[PDB]
DNA sequence: AAAGCAAGCATAAAAGATCTAAACATAAAATC
DNA sequence: GATTTTATGTTTAGATCTTTTATGCTTGCTTT
């Protein structure tokens, strides 16, 4: 939503954007579609993502945060792996 | 003016007359078909008994015991075959008296309130049925007060079958599993899921948290093709029933099972329709039974049964190969009847044991082009003479390339299989000692050929004795069958396919293309008014500019507009077209 | 056909 | 009146407003504290392992406190990135201790033997475990083709999944069938059974399904429809 | 032409009765009107039996009128409960106690405009699933079995019969 | 020539807002 | 005094009127 400027997203587009990182991570190679799908539904049920109001994997969605919250939670997080921080600076 | 009409006569709070139920053919059909239905039912129960005892043991082991226990059961894609199975499960939990159970079908769960009220009402009414409170009052709290009001000094389990897990709306189902998770510990719950597909549906439909609060364990009932294989090997090809299907109808029934629907019950209904369509030609078709009662019916027959025996086509070669009192005075034919019926039932018993020996021989071989299952060799054998088929030629080619020791071991396993069939199935049946008396010397001949193979060119002698002693005499084609086997076979696929497979599309099209196929016109082989408009819009494309189409109708044949608008009204009643919603006086083909 | 077979076999067997 | 949820309170407001409330946050545990939680139950899990005699003779001598702490570090080295949900870590940690203990029942010297199965155990997180007719296979294949290969590519072969009317489904079924079956009642019944089993889904047109205006939506990923084209043997990647 | 096929349709009637005796449910699927033939069956062998004529092509025929007609005019047990599923549960347990209380229903047009929803056909499928009651139905629309899945088609123990006069649709457009 | 994007358009369905018909539980009185 | 019955006030679910939006479809311009 920063590159396409706050357009709605989906599990498969974010799955492509995540699997671009997963195959070069050498710490996230072991996760599958299933654990990421559980993480996506868990992000939905804590209301960090809201439906735009079909498959469970193919709803349209919207982010619920301003970017300063995400940029702050990268800082205040404890023991974040550095590869995700290098993705955060990209 | 009414939408419904009644013609009630004498009702307060066996359709057929005496003239048919008196006749032997209905009694024979009910006896044979009831034996069929009881056999396939006990077979389904014995195949189910492992899963059913595992389910009852799971319920009792949870009674031996908050995340609720639950046991999914991977039922097949069809429904009605499992239903009686579930009812038997309820009877087991009312046999040991440790659980009461309400089915929770998806029709009752349009909302969470409806789900909770049908759950509580079904539990309290199941408990009353083992031994009328308000629909607006039956909350979960009343269920808790009622359970501690009754069951505490003993702990009966609270079972909720969900036969159609797929059919539920996801939100009411997640809320219901969350509510039952909230009340477990205080109320001993178990939940069983009838998932019609696979485990991915359970892992996908249940959300992160509903799966976090569930404890599921999977049991598997047998698959439908496996069930048709067991029903076909063990009942319809079991020797002891006298009624054998033709290879065409057999292939058509296993075709409808394997290509369209996994309906074991649909296979049972098709076989019952075949039994009815064969048996309901008169009392003469009710000679097709066990041999002694067949002799009693031989004495019983009248004169119409003589005519419905004598016109049967396979009796025709028997008179070709040769008696004046046999063809008119009836009773001499009645005395010749035990010879023909006895040789025919003897031929079918020899066909069944020889078919067992052949499928035991071919099934151990690699590739098995003929097939590794008895129904496949059965339809290939009754369809045509097997020796003229390319497939038997490929089988004897790959069978003639065998190593000699694996050959003698394979034929030895086939000998053990055929002797087990001879001691374990044909032996109770009447005319069973005669068939082992016939086939046993040929089995001795293949036995001595085995003993000399134990001691290159010898396998050709074994194949020649297999063709002479078994394949030619007792594995004959349906045309090569012994005469008046027409009583004992059902070759008529035409009425069964036009009365079981419904083709509304083909019926409407063959009405609208070839009316003479229905109407029996002497001239139209004068046209019906619908057919010209059907031919004209079939000529037309997607959208219909209605006035050019109407001008083509004016050209081919005022009141012409009335016949045309009447035809388009009958056409849009049939669903072939629809009038355009964007544009009045215009049409669209569908 | 039933009829030609009827004539043939009631001429032959009868 | 205590309330409990995962949402922050700011989701809860309405157009009339609410009175005062005492907000209170519970932070989820960092990895050392999750190790302390899972290590608190060491006495119960030892008394459970004593229940099930050379193996009990080595269980009583080598299921001690620091061994369980090393096992907990060896487990939270793996699953902590995937979940911090403490009940799931308990529920999986006990089973992985049950499969972990075999080569100290016999004779680190263990991280390879369990790091094998642990990366299979990660694949079965959250999930809690302890066929089709031939023409229905072709109908599910044609449904995936109608709901993935767009509305305009199909002239030359013959954003998410796209909804589709059923006459498109019967047209792709005719094109892919290469035998041309008659349109029996059983085939349209097979359509309605793929509807009822959640292999297809409805979005609109439910009141006039027989009119053909209803919009359907195939719901299957690439892997299982490739398994269908494998068990038929008919490849679907050509279209 | 038409009279010949109509008399040939009348010749099938005792075999239709034997088919109905075994639990099958007759289902015509012709192009023309099935009205005159089914009325001929209602007169010619159904002069005495409990016939429930149902014109399903009626613009305003609710399923509830059929439910109340079955639970009232025949079984004399008053009005049906408001939910159709509890209503057919009541009809089922009411019919469970009464063997030899045989009855027939004759549904013109299963594909009728109010019956075209899946819920009315599910109520009909639960209705014909009773061993006692028996059903004779007509069909006209080319796309009717889109709403009959295999469960409802198994409960609808049909025996199809191509009964096709070339009759004009007169009652079908009268309503 | 047709293929694809576009102004619009026209019904459709999806809340949703609000009201009415059927159900239904309760109060109260008639009667045994 | 207890039961029953039924008359009625209340509830609840469906029916219907807005209106939104909206999206498949019309068709029409434009373009390769």
């Amino acid at each position: 939503s920063q590159i396409y400027d706050r357009d709605s997203f989906n599990f498969e587009i974010i799955y492509a954007r995540f699997s671009k990182f997963a195959k070069v991570s050498t710490t996230m190679q072991a996760v599958e579609r299933s654990i990421v799908l559980k993480a996506f539904e868990h992000l939905r049920i804590a209301e960090l993502i809201m439906p735009l109001t079909v498959q469970k994997e193919f709803e349209m969605h919207k982010l619920a945060l301003t970017y300063s919250q995400i940029h702050h939670c990268m800082q205040r997080y404890q023991a974040l792996p550095t590869e995700v921080a290098q993705w955060a600076q990209s | 003016s009414k939408g419904c009409f009644v013609y009630k006569n004498g009702a307060t709070r066996s359709l057929l007359g005496k003239e048919v139920v008196q006749q032997p053919f209905y009694e024979e059909y009910r006896k044979a078909w009831n034996q069929i239905n009881d056999h396939i039912a006990d077979l389904q129960h014995r195949s189910y008994a492992r899963t059913l005892e595992q389910l009852v043991d799971f319920v009792v082991g949870q009674a031996e015991r908050e995340v609720l226990p639950t046991a999914a059961l991977l039922t097949g894609i069809n429904q009605p075959d499992h239903l009686s199975q579930f009812t038997a499960l309820t009877q087991r939990l009312h046999a040991q008296r440790a659980a009461m159970v309400c089915v929770l079908q998806s029709r009752d769960c349009a909302t969470l309130k409806a789900a909770v009220e049908t759950l509580v009402f079904g539990l309290v009414e199941d408990n009353a049925e083992v031994e009328r409170l308000r629909r607006s009052q039956c909350t979960m709290k009343q269920l808790k007060s009622w359970y501690t009001n009754n069951f505490d000094s003993e702990r009966r389990q609270l079972v909720v079958i969900l036969p159609d897990f797929e059919c539920f709306n996801a939100s009411v189902l997640q809320d219901l599993i969350l509510i039952l998770s909230a009340h477990c510990g205080s109320l001993p719950f178990v939940l069983v899921l009838g998932v019609a597909t696979a485990m991915t549906a359970v892992h996908g439909t249940l959300p992160y948290h509903v799966s976090s609060k569930i404890r599921l364990r999977v049991f598997q009932t047998q698959a439908a093709p496996t069930g048709l294989n067991e029903v076909l090997d063990k009942v319809l090809l079991s020797p002891k029933y006298a009624f054998h299907l033709s290879g065409k109808t057999f292939k058509f029934l296993t075709h409808i099972f394997l290509y369209y629907d996994f309906s074991i019950h649909g296979f049972i209904q098709g076989f019952k329709y075949c039994l009815m369509e064969h048996f309901f030609g008169g009392n003469a078709f009710a000679l097709c039974t066990d041999y002694s009662k067949a002799l009693g019916r031989i004495k019983q027959l009248t004169h119409e049964d003589m005519e419905t025996i004598r016109r049967l086509p396979s009796f025709r070669p028997y008179v070709e190969q040769i008696i004046i009192a046999v063809l008119t005075d009836d009773d001499y034919l009645k005395k010749k009847l035990p010879q023909l019926l006895r040789d025919c039932l003897l031929h079918f018993l020899l066909f069944r044991c020889s078919l067992e020996f052949l499928t035991e021989l071919v099934g151990d071989l690699p590739r098995c082009p003929l097939g590794k299952l008895r129904r496949e060799l059965y339809v290939n054998c009754l369809n045509r003479a097997i020796i003229s088929t390319p497939e038997y030629k490929e089988c004897l080619q790959m069978l003639s390339f065998l190593s000699k020791d694996e050959f003698v071991a394979k034929v030895n396993r086939a000998l053990e299989r055929t002797e087990q069939f001879l001691v374990e199935e044909i032996a109770p049946l009447e005319l069973g000692e005669a068939c082992t008396a016939v086939l046993r010397p040929k089995l001795e001949a293949i036995r001595l050929a085995v003993d000399e193979v134990v001691k290159g060119r010898a396998l050709q002698k074994t194949l020649q004795l297999i063709e002479t002693q078994i394949v030619q005499d007792h594995l004959r084609a349906l045309q090569d069958a012994p005469p008046i086997h027409e009583l004992f076979v059902f070759s008529d696929i035409a009425t069964v396919r036009r009365n079981i497979i419904g083709a509304p599309r083909a019926a409407l099209h063959t009405a609208l293309n070839n009316p003479h196929f229905y109407m029996q016109c002497k001239c139209c082989e004068t046209l019906p008014d619908l057919s010209v408009v059907y031919k004209l819009h079939l000529e037309c494309g997607r959208m219909i500019n209605l006035f050019d189409w109407l001008q083509a109708f004016r050209s081919v044949v005022p009141q012409i507009q009335a016949r045309f608008t009447r035809a388009v009204a009958e056409l849009q009643f049939l669903g072939y077209i629809k009038m355009s919603k964007r544009k009045t006086d215009h049409a669209t083909r569908l | 056909d039933y009829e030609i077979w009827k004539a043939r076999m009631l001429a032959k067997a009868q | 009146v205590i309330l409990l949820s995962q949402l922050p309170f700011e989701k809860f407001y309405n157009k009339t407003g609410l009175s005062e409330i005492v907000c209170l946050h519970l932070a989820q545990y960092n990895k050392a504290e999750t190790q302390r939680i899972l290590g608190s139950d060491f006495q119960q899990v030892r008394n459970q392992l004593l229940e099930q005699k050379k193996r009990l003779e080595i269980c009583q001598e080598a299921v001690t406190e620091d061994f369980y702490n090393n096992y907990l570090n060896l487990f939270l080295s793996v699953f902590y990135k995937a979940c911090r949900d403490v009940p799931e870590l308990q529920l999986t940690a006990r089973k992985c201790l049950s499969t972990y203990l075999e080569p100290v029942l016999d004779g680190s010297r263990l991280w390879r033997h369990i790091a094998g199965p642990l990366r299979s155990a990660l694949t079965q997180i959250y999930m809690r475990i302890e066929e089709l007719p031939y023409y229905a296979k072709f109908l599910l294949i044609a449904a995936f083709l109608a709901s993935h290969n767009a509305a305009k590519q199909d002239k030359r072969l013959f954003l998410g999944p796209k909804s589709f009317s059923i006459d498109r489904l019967l047209a792709i079924f005719y094109a892919i069938l290469e035998e041309k079956v008659g349109l029996t009642c059983n085939l349209l019944s097979q359509i309605s059974t793929l509807v009822h089993l959640n292999l297809l889904s409805f979005v609109s047109g439910e009141q006039n399904i027989m009119e053909g205006s209803a919009r359907l939506q195939c719901t299957i990923g690439l892997e299982f429809v490739l398994q269908i084209g494998k068990v038929v043997g008919f490849n679907v990647r050509q279209y | 032409s038409i009279n010949a096929i109509m008399e040939e349709y009348r010749s099938y009637f005792p075999k239709w009765m034997c088919i109905l005796n075994e639990g099958f449910n007759i289902l015509l699927y012709g192009l023309g009107s099935k009205h005159q033939l089914l009325q001929s069956f209602h007169r010619e062998v159904l002069h005495k039996q409990t016939v429930l004529v149902v014109n399903g092509f009626f613009p305003s025929l609710t399923i509830k009128d059929m439910l109340d007609s079955i639970t009232s005019d025949i079984l004399d047990a008053g009005i049906s409960p408001a939910n159709p599923h509890e209503a057919v549960d009541m009809i089922e347990e009411e019919f469970a106690l009464i063997p030899e209380t045989h009855l027939f229903l004759i549904v013109h047009n299963l594909d009728g405009a109010m019956l075209r929803n899946v819920k009315a056909q599910a109520i009909l499928s639960r209705l014909a699933r009773i061993p006692n009651i028996h059903l004779l139905a007509s069909i006209d629309h080319i796309n009717t079995p889109l709403l009959w899945d295999q469960g409802k088609l198994c409960s609808f123990n049909f025996s199809w019969w191509d009964c096709t006069t070339m009759l004009p649709y007169t009652n079908e457009t009268a309503f």
